[PDB]
Formats: C-alpha cells, structure tokens, sequence
C-alpha cells in the first residue's frame, strides 16, 4: 500500500491513523527533508472533517502529543 | 553490552536472544503500563545507546508513542548541545573528542568510540543520559495514554 | 546481587530476566499467599536494596497492599532512625559514613556505596535489615488478606 | 482516565477501589507532599455514603489496614 | 561467528539451536516485515558468510522472495568483482589472496579461509560487504511486499 | 477468614478439613504452645458428630495417622 492510500476512516480514531501513518512511513526510504513535508502536509491532508476542523485551530508549530489530545472526542 | 571480564577489564559482550525476547515480550503484553519503566531500567544495566537503539528500532505498533518518543530523544539532544557548548580550539592528539547529543543518541559514534568514553578514566555516563530522556520521554507517554 | 567471583572476592552481578520473570511469575500466580515469603528469601539471597526496590517497584496490581508495604517500610525505616541516632562529630576520612533507614531502603546511597558496606570489614547486612521490614510487612499483608 | 474521574461504586467493595486508587496514584508524577494530600483528601471524598460515613468514625491519624478493615462488611 | 575468547584472541564458535530456532520464529511470525531487519543485524553479530548461507538456505516458505534475495546477492556480488579488479601478477608466499564477490558470498571460500580475512592484520569486513548485500536486498523485498 | 470459622460439614470427611485446619494454621503466628493447644482442642470441636463420636473413642495420646484411620468411613 501507498503513502497516498493513507487516509482517516468517517468514525476512526485519528490516534489509530497516526500509527498507520508513521508504520508506513516507516517502509518509506525518502531523505528526511521529504519525509518532513510528508509530515506537515500529508497527514493533515487525510484526516477526517471533524478532526480536520480541529487540527486547522491548533495552527502551526504543533507537535503530536497536542495533535493527539486535540482529536482525543472525535 | 560493556561488561566486566573475569581478567579485570571492562569489555563488550553482545546482548542475549532470550533477553531481546524479554524486551520484545514485555511490551507485547504490558504496552504502556508503568511496569515497563523498571523493567526497560534492569534489562538496560551495562547497556549502550547502540544497544539502545536497537531496542527501540525492533519495536513493532505503537508507531504514534515511536515517533513521540524518537521527537523527545532528538529535543532532549537539541537541549544537550544546547547547554554544553563545544570546547575551545582544535582537539588534543592525547585525548578524545567530547560527544554531542547525536553521539548520546549513538548516531554519530561508533561502538568502539562509545566503548572509549565509558572505560575510560574518567568516565562519562552516556547511557544514564539517554536512559534519563528515554525514562522522561516514557513519562510523557504513560501521561498521555492515561485514559 | 553481590556474589563472589572465581578471584576470591565480592563483586557485584546483575540478576538474571528469567530470575525477574520468576519473581513476576509467582506474584501472579500465588499473590498474598504464604508461600510467597520463603519464595522471596531464596530469590533474594545476596541482593541488595537497589535490587529489592527494583522487584518491588516491577509489580502491577494489588496496590492497595503495595501502598500498605511501602507505609510499613517507611514506617520501619524511621524506627531504624529512631533506634539508631546519628554518631559525634564529623565523618572520618579513613572512614565510610553510618547507614540510615533511607540508605536501607536504598533511596539515599548509591550502589558502590551499598557494595562499600557489605563487602568491607566489618561488614553491615543493610539486605538483611530491609528483608525483616519486608518479611514484617508481608506478615501485616497476609494476616490482614485472610479472608 | 483522571484521578478526579475515580470513585467508588454503590455496591463496589472499597477494597477494589483503593486499588484503583494507588493504580492511577501510580500514574501521577506529582511532588510527594501533593500526593499525601491528595491520599487523605479524594480517597474519602469519592468513596461511597455507606463507608463514607464509616469513615467519618475513624477520625483523623487513620492508617490503611484500619481503614482496609474498617469498610469490609459495607 | 568468530568471537573473543577469555584468552583474548578471536576464535571461531559455533552458532547456538536456540539462537537458529529464534530466527527462524522471527521469519515464521514477521514474514517481510522491518523488523526483520534489526533484527538480523543483531542475531548476525560476528557472524561468517557461512553461517550467512546457513541462515538463508535454511528459510522454508517466501520463495519468490528468496529467489528475488539470491538474484541481487549475485548482482551485489557481480558489482565488487566489476569495481574491484584482481591485483598485479601473482599471490606473494608471504601473504594470502584478495577476496572476490564469490568469497564475499562464501561459496568460494573456505571458513579457514574466511576466518584468515577478518582475523589478520588488517583486518577485511565481508560480513559487513554482504550484510549491506543482504539489507540493500531486504529493502527490495520490504518495499515491493508492502501492499 | 478466622481459625474458629474452620468447621467439619455434616458430609464432608475428616481428612479434607484437617488439609483446610493446617492451612488456616499455616496462617495463624501464635506461640507454639498455643498453636499446640489449638490443634488438641479446636479441631476435635468442630469435628462432626459422626467423627467427633469415633475420636472421643481414641482418648488422649492421640496422634494424626491414628486420627486420619479412624473418621475415615465416616
């Protein structure tokens, strides 16, 4: 499966997809430049609507223990 | 490991199969629970960062606490650079190079150099520096995966 | 532990993982039995305070006994302080300092300061003080988990 | 889960509660002094009106086998 | 593997059942994935060429991948005859000869042989030159067996 | 559970609460002598009538295989 293919399920926990998406990354080999920028843009990118939402009033400069108790309800 | 040999010296003995398995079983079935604290502190006695490492790259699941972990163990490094600064001129022929946090983190030494810093005299505490982030960086985990 | 070595002298050894599974083993299953206290005296046999708190500190569940436990060897510990008043004047410098009930309990000496006592002569069984306190505490555990 | 959101049952044995007292206790890392108060203050406080109020009866300087003992039939 | 012994020479040991029932438990359990890795890299610590072949020739299962394994073994191993040439005129009597890509692999080299490379003065690491082989491999299967 | 709460049932033979008497006094830390004068004098009380008869039989002097023989076809 693709990086791409990675996405947050209507009624999945965005914990759950995280460690989907870090398990992937993890068989990714890319300079770790790009792997940054996969980071920031891709994850975000496929999180559900409602955690979406929430994610965009975290803001910038956001790092995961707060991401994950941010869609902790969702 | 670094381990005490019967002659008197301290030399690196690989660590055991049964015991990576122990590693590898403890957090199969006790995932987060605070047990896993004393537990990774006894099966880390004489450890390297090497040996760290390879601890922690053999996990499977639990790829959000990894990758939170692995971000500590990196921001605790940016903060022992931070606070040691490197040392003034050129390094002497007689003496070896002081580490960074990478070095701590072993990517940046090798085994004979993380060998070098811990037998010799004096001595410096390269593991108990990474096993204290590694033990704060579990603190983090364990408070968040409280539920 | 601190066991003796071929060379004829006391050095300190790590105990084994499937010693510590044991250890856990038998918590889970035979909990507040009996048989757990002759269990705990073979398996402790040469272990020092760091070790003692270590198998203490490795167990889950049944906290409510474990707070019980740590009560009676605070409470223990401060009769150990109590009993034994600290001595005149200053430290020698030929000489190593008296232990107190937070040295038995392992919380303020350090392991070469825990090997310094037991392996000098006279020796001082600080194992030995800490191991009543625990066998006391089991006492006060099994008679109050009588059902 | 908080230490806040622990409390005894209507029907739950005191016993299995204070259990999952020292369990989630063994959770926090706060300053000892914050923890004692902690012990004398919420144990009691969510523990339920039956043994609530045999607690009440053993007063102050109570020690946990006397309270252990103390709420068995309840 | 060929390892130190109390003596303080390196001598050659064989490699112990459990240690071969344990990689085969992990290739049973983990099939393609990372950790395999890690893994290998652990369980083949001081490890020959030979104990290499031994390792892969006694996989079961995952035949395609093991050909796909073989295949690059030999392209690897194609790639150090290409990039290192044989040297000038013939082998001295004093010294023994140059490894190729087939010695490297094992196959043409005997463990008398293999153990003379690594032991001598310098020292060759044809481990090291076919675990790349054998991790740059397992990087092929990992990224063609993810779905 | 208490020492006096150890009691033979009216179908239960001898031999099983003799093994529940010495566990229960495995778990009692009395003096010897009044360990001693627990196994003369409790165990026969609460013995039931059936055996409690046939040990009366045996008099003093009596000792554990002898009892054990005796109450067992009751």
């Amino acid at each position: 499966t693709s990086i791409l293919d990675i996405r947050q399920g209507p009624k999945e926990p965005f914990r759950d997809y995280v460690d989907r998406f870090y398990k992937t990354l993890r068989a990714e080999q890319a300079s770790q430049e790009v792997k940054n920028w996969m980071t920031e843009t891709l994850l975000v990118q496929n999180a559900n609507p409602d955690c979406k939402t929430i994610l965009k009033a975290l803001g910038p400069g956001a790092t995961l223990e707060e991401m994950m108790t941010a869609c902790q309800g969702v | 490991p670094i381990v005490q040999n019967l002659q008197g010296q301290m030399v690196h003995q690989a660590i055991s199969p049964r015991t990576l398995n122990a590693w590898v079983k403890v957090v199969e079935e006790k995932a987060f629970s605070p047990e896993v604290i004393p537990m990774f502190s006894a099966l880390s006695e004489g450890a390297t960062p090497q040996d760290l490492n390879t601890m922690l790259n053999t996990v499977g699941g639990h790829q959000a606490a990894m990758q939170m972990l692995k971000e500590t163990i990196n921001e605790e490094a940016a903060e022992w650079d931070r606070l040691h600064p490197v040392h003034a001129g050129p390094i002497a022929p007689g003496q070896m190079r002081e580490p960074r946090g990478s070095d701590i983190a072993g990517t940046t030494s090798t085994l004979q150099e993380q060998i070098g810093w811990m037998t010799h005299n004096p001595p410096i505490p390269v593991g108990e520096i990474y096993k204290r982030w590694i033990i704060l960086g579990l603190n983090k985990i364990v408070r968040m995966y409280s539920p």
